[PDB]
């Protein structure tokens, strides 16, 4: 059984169910490579 | 002493009318808030403090 090694088969995924849950526990900040500039502008 | 009160005491000679920030927001201005000074960006937040 070799699913949780494979990207299950909208936009296809990226990721096996393994790496999701390695990610998941991580926490790491978003660098907002695409907008982030106008992100950070709404302040909170 | 600087920054120790809510208020401040200023040379007469110093003083300048008011200004709104309603239509300056998201860019750089100088401003002059009951003695303190700057410059910076303002947005309109949620109240904390
Ligand atoms: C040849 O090579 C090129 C280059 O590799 C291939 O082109 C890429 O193809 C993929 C697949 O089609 C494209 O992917 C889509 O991109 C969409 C736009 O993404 C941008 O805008 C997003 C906001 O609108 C933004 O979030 C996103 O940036 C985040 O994510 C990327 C990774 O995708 C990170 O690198 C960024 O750092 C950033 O990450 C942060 O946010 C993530 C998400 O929360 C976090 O995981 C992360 O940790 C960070 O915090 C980017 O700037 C994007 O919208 C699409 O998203 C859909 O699909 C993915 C994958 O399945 C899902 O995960 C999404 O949830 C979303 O799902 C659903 O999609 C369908 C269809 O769109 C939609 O109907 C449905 O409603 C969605 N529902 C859900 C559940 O959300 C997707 O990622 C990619 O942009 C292309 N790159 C280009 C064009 O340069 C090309 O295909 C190759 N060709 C061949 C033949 O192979
Ligand atoms: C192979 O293993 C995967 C788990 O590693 C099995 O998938 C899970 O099965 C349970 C029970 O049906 C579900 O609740 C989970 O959501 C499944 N996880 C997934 C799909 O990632 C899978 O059924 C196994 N295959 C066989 C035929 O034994
Ligand atoms: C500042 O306000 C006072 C009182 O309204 C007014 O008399 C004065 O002309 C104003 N000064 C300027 C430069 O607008
Ligand atoms: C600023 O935000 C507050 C609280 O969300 C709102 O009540 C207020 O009207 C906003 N100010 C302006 C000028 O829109």
């Amino acid at each position: 059984n070799l699913t949780m090694l494979q990207i299950p088969q909208g936009e296809r995924k990226y990721r096996s169910a393994i790496e999701d849950l390695l990610f998941n526990k991580v926490t790491i900040a978003d660098p907002g490579y695409m907008q982030g500039y106008d992100e950070c502008m709404q302040q909170g | 002493q600087y920054g120790t009160d809510t208020n401040s005491v200023c040379p007469m000679q110093a003083l300048r009318n008011d200004t709104s920030i309603e239509d300056k927001l998201d860019v750089c201005v100088e401003y002059s808030l009951h003695g303190i000074t700057g410059r910076g960006v303002f947005h309109n937040c949620t109240s904390v403090g």
